[PDB]
DNA sequence: GCATGGCGCCCGAACAGGGACTGTG
DNA sequence: ACAGTCCCTGTTCGGGCGCCA
């Protein structure tokens, strides 16, 4: 049976036209399963057989279904999508088992042919005329031209899961004690009800649905503790992922590649310390599906460690609202981070890791606070507070960087955990210049045509070098002469530049990097003592600001 | 007895809003469910469907001295589109006045524009959408059939009333200025505090009879004050003996500041550091370089020149963190052209969270803006998008929000806005 | 020669903005 | 004294995959 629901009222763009693609080869063998299903939506009155007048059509196909023992009919609306009015999707998330609570009692059930349950827009539906081959392809089939809600649609999804919820407004009201997520068609219901009353709602519910259209086949979990959802296992005290199968072979595709970070990053989500870090690297890089890379040393290395670690299975154990929760974080690998929120010191509610690495030059208290950023915001979004952090940085470290950092910058309740490696700023730059210190005005400078270069620096105590540069950027010199006068620097230095670009580096003290030559500045600044940057406005003639400039730039501003 | 609607005609080549909802904590959600019940149920909003496809982000706040939560929608980017019609076809005047007042209060007058009946039309894009924790369903989408607190072009259509309503008010108080900017009421006056509270508890009294609803606080000064409002520029340090380190950063600033006044004289001082020297060496200053130091500090005392508000120009505020919970701001209509620079202390009552300060300064600075130009200006905001994205709604109390920007430049110009005057007692 | 919506991750291209040279006036 | 250009960095948006339906 159809549904008695109101029909969403959709509309085509204004000056567009239904779709007139024609249909495309279809396998002999496949054809007969739409022919099959066709005639089955026929007399259900899903479909309706139509008419010579109507010029619109769109290629239609079949494709295996979840065990393969039935086929799911799809249609190719993409001409039509394009040509239909835009929807705001309702879909704003995914459920998550860590987020879900105890019930005494629990079911979940699935809709039969959900989308075809859901009456099609009257007007609508002239567009979604396709046509069906004949079994040798002799003469024209049959066209048919949906009465339903058809997959393939921009509409479909959003216009069933709203009127999915339209449905379960009543009964949701008269139980307001009974739990139910849903996802699609999907349906979970928990309660705290004794085996025997739950069946009950139960059959309402069920029963609820069939007065609107939504059959109920008996393929729903009903008396089982190993519940399948959303491609999870749920247990009366605890959960998992369900079978995640790391595909096995010797050579690799970039394709193949793909699958298994994708494979491997669903499996952060309680299967601590997986990483994908150096495998990912090796899709940098336009690249094709085909392709044939080949696992690097790392990447060969790290599929195994992280193949060792899906071994012995894990779980995790439901939410508890009664006390707050407790995400801790810990340095993975440079740059690479991994955390778990939990209520309960052994009891891991969900795992995870964040390894985007943002910017050219940070360090790690920034990355650090990247995550906590980025859990929390994840935790909202599950229970909807923000835990309490425990993180492996020093409670004086911290205070340190907020209060000197120029930007804005904070952590909600968090508690210091020394659990190493730690978190630490790798040196500081002194607030007032150094007294007996060699004192070295540094600069540099470029041909923006030739990609010359001189970076060169001067001290008080007479000393002077000049480099010449190959092919340089006007402000990488800048960054040399740095670096120059911090190698040839003694163990406490001042340094004065022009140079905000440079001197803006590193005043946030990094201690990573993309490029080269600042890990160098970098390394450098650590084995130094004490070290003090100063800035002077450029070309204004100021103590040996001036100087340096006159021999850096000797051969690149002369004459033209 | 029908009620009329104004139709709010958008601006041609004028898409409406679709912006994704941002995730809600639980109480943020709680609240903001059954805020929506009853506006459902008194009929200020629809339930809709996704035939709909506009869209706008809500959250929920708690203010001062109120343990009741408001709904809050940001019509942000609406506003954007339907400026015309708020800033052209019915627009708030904004008087001088209050600038000048001795003392102004905020009123959330808001509440009235429920009263008025939104155009058919135009309700399609107050869409709005409430999502659910951990997702249990799919966002639950309403629109409203009411002029909704948070456009602009609410308080463009209520003019009419709202003036009929305050007329007596007006003619018994003849000194009393007030403005109303979006969801708000600035009164002021010149009388005494006491006085002036009452004048105010006077005025709630007067809405009351015209059906008019002011939310009440739990009453555990508030007021703004536009008199302790003053603009303090750059100042100089001043120092008994004087170092190389020092003469340089000194020229640092005094070069920045050539920008601001054309005046300052940098010749004198950069011949002190003639010639390649250390820092930590003492330097004393000449006869003709004391003479130009002070020269130019007596500069920065008189503000530019051309400094002109311009109605048609945008707004923009800047927000220097000086740490030690001490802030600086600029505001400006074109570079080195401040039209004010003030400062921001510390929490009363509260705790240092580096974030909450912004918040609070921005609001600060907002109303400051209001009160000054009846304008918002944009905010270039000194820390990083997701921090603060992270919590501003977490610490926000306003009705209205700014149109913000972030960005990142350090002090490079050494501290360019701040206390560096202080010579041996 | 094979579709839709939603979220996640990773990657890189496209576009934006801001300071600093450069040339012409 | 003001565009025109270059370097560098940050943000958004699109593609692929995973997972759910
Ligand atoms: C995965 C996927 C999903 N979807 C959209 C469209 C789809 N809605 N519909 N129709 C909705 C729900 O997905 P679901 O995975 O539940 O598939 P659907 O609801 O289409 O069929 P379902 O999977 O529920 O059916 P089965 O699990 O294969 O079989 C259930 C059994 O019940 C009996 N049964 C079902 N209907 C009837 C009936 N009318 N009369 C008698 N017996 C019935 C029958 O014996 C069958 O074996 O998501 C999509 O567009 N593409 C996809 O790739
Ligand atoms: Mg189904
Ligand atoms: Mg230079």
């Amino acid at each position: 049976p159809i549904s008695p629901i109101e029909t969403v009222p959709v509309k085509l763009k204004p000056g567009m036209d239904g779709p007139k693609v024609k249909q495309w080869p279809l396998t002999e063998e496949k054809i007969k399963a739409l022919v099959e299903i066709c005639t089955e939506l026929e007399k259900e009155g899903k479909i309706s057989k139509i008419g010579p007048e109507n010029p619109y059509n769109t290629p239609v196909f079949a494709i295996k279904k979840k065990n393969s023992t039935r086929w799911r009919k799809l249609v190719d609306f993409r001409e039509l999508n394009k040509r239909t009015q835009d929807f705001w999707e309702v879909q704003l998330g995914i459920p998550h088992p860590a987020g879900l609570k105890k019930k005494k009692s629990v079911t979940v059930l699935d809709v039969g042919d959900a989308y075809f349950s859901v009456p099609l827009d009257e007007d609508f539906r002239k567009y979604t005329a396709f046509t069906i081959p004949s079994i040798n392809n002799e003469t024209p089939g049959i066209r048919y031209q949906y009465n339903v809600l058809p997959q393939g649609w921009k509409g479909s999804p959003a216009i069933f899961q709203s009127s999915m919820t339209k449905i379960l407004e009543p009964f949701k009201k008269q139980n307001p004690d009974i739990v139910i997520y849903q996802y699609m068609d999907d349906l979970y219901v928990g309660s705290d009800l004794e085996i025997g009353q739950h069946r009950t709602k139960i059959e309402e519910l069920r029963q609820h649905l069939l007065r609107w259209g939504l059959y109920t086949p008996d393929q729903k979990h009903q008396k089982e503790p190993p519940f399948l959802w959303m491609g999870y296992e749920l247990h009366p005290d605890k959960w998992t992922v369900q079978p995640i199968v790391l595909p096995e072979k010797d050579s690799w595709t970039v394709n193949d590649i793909c699958k298994l970070v994708g494979k491997l990053n669903w499996a952060s989500q309680i299967y601590p310390g997986i990483k994908v870090r150096q495998l990912s690297k090796l899709l940098r890089g336009t690249k094709a599906l085909t392709e044939v890379i080949p696992l690097t040393e790392e990447a060969e290395l790290e599929l195994a460690e992280n193949r060792e670690i899906l071994k012995e299975p894990v779980h995790g154990v439901y939410y508890d609202p009664s006390k707050d929760l407790i995400a801790e974080i810990q340095k993975q690998g440079q740059g690479q981070w991994t955390y778990q929120i939990y209520q309960e010191p052994f009891k891991n509610l969900k795992t995870g890791k964040y390894a985007r690495m943002r910017g050219a030059h940070t360090n790690d208290v920034k990355q650090l606070t990247e995550a906590v950023q980025k859990i929390t915001t994840e935790s909202i979004v599950i229970w909807g507070k923000t835990p309490k952090f425990k993180l492996p940085i020093q409670k004086e470290t911290w205070e340190t960087w907020w209060t000197e950092y120029w930007q804005a910058t904070w952590i909600p309740e968090w508690e210091f955990v020394n659990t190493p490696p730690l978190v630490k700023l790798w040196y500081q730059l002194e607030k007032e210049p150094i007294v007996g210190a060699e004192t070295f005005y540094v600069d540099g400078a470029a041909n923006r045509e030739t990609k010359l270069g001189k970076a060169g620096y001067v001290t008080n105590k007479g000393r002077q070098k000049v480099v010449p540069l190959t092919n340089t950027t006007n402000q990488k010199t800048e960054l040399q002469a740095i670096y120059l006068a911090l190698q040839d620097s003694g163990l406490e230095v001042n340094i004065v530049t022009d140079s905000q670009y440079a001197l803006g580096i590193i005043q946030a003290q990094p201690d990573k990097s993309e490029s080269e030559l600042v890990n160098q500045i970098i390394e450098q600044l650590i084995k130094k003592e004490k070290v003090y940057l100063a800035w002077v406005p450029a070309h204004k003639g100021i103590g040996g600001n001036e100087q340096v400039d006159k021999l850096v730039s000797a051969g690149i501003r002369k004459v033209l | 007895s029908p009620i009329e609607t104004v139709p709010v005609k958008l601006k041609p080549g004028m898409d409406g809003p679709k912006v994704k909802q941002w995730p809600l904590t639980e109480e943020k959600i709680k609240a903001l469910v059954e805020i929506c019940t009853e506006m459902e149920k008194e009929g200020k909003i629809s339930k809709i469907g996704p035939e709909n496809p506009y869209n706008t982000p809500v959250f929920a706040i708690k203010k001062k001295d109120s343990t009741k939560w408001r709904k809050l929608v940001d019509f942000r980017e609406l506003n954007k589109r339907t400026q015309d019609f708020w800033e052209v076809q019915l627009g708030i005047p904004h008087p001088a006045g209050l600038k000048k007042k001795k003392s102004v209060t905020v009123l959330d007058v808001g509440d009235a524009y429920f009263s008025v009946p939104l155009d058919e039309d135009f309700r399609k894009y107050t869409a709005f959408t409430i999502p659910s924790i951990n997702n249990e369903t799919p966002g639950i989408r309403y629109q409203y059939n009411v002029l909704p607190q948070g456009w602009k072009g609410s308080p463009a259509i209520f003019q009419s009333s709202m003036t009929k309503i305050l007329e007596p008010f007006k003619k018994q108080n003849p000194d009393i200025v007030i403005y109303q900017y979006m969801d708000d009421l600035y009164v002021g006056s010149d009388l005494e505090i006491g006085q002036h509270r009452t004048k105010i508890e006077e005025l709630r009294q007067h809405l009351l009879r015209w059906g008019l609803t002011t939310p009440d606080k739990k009453h555990q000064g508030y007021e703004l004050h536009p008199d302790k409002w003053t603009v303090q520029p750059i100042v100089l340090p001043e120092k008994d003996s004087w170092t190389v380190n020092d003469i340089q950063k000194l020229v640092g600033k005094l070069n920045w500041a050539s920008q601001i006044y054309p005046g300052i004289k940098v010749r004198q001082l950069s011949k002190l550091l003639r010639g390649t020297k250390a820092l930590t060496e003492v330097i004393p200053l000449t006869e003709e370089a004391e003479l130009e130091l002070a020269e130019n500090r007596e500069i920065l005392k008189e503000p530019v020149h051309g400094v002109y508000y311009d109605p048609s120009k945008d707004l923009i505020a800047e927000i220097q963190k000086q740490g030690q919970g001490q802030w600086t701001y600029q505001i400006y209509q074109e570079p080195f052209k401040n039209l004010k620079t003030g400062k921001y202390a510390r929490m009363r009552g509260a705790h240092t969270n580096d974030v909450k300060q912004l918040t609070e300064a921005v609001q600060k600075i907002t109303t400051e803006s209001i009160v000054i130009w009846g304008k918002t200006p944009k905010f270039k905001l000194p820390i990083q998008k997701e921090t603060w994205e992270t919590w501003w709604t977490e610490y926000w109390q306003a009705t209205w929000i700014p149109e913000w920007e972030f960005v990142n430049t350090p002090p490079l110009v050494k501290l360019w806005y701040q206390g560096g005057h202080h010579h041996h007692h």
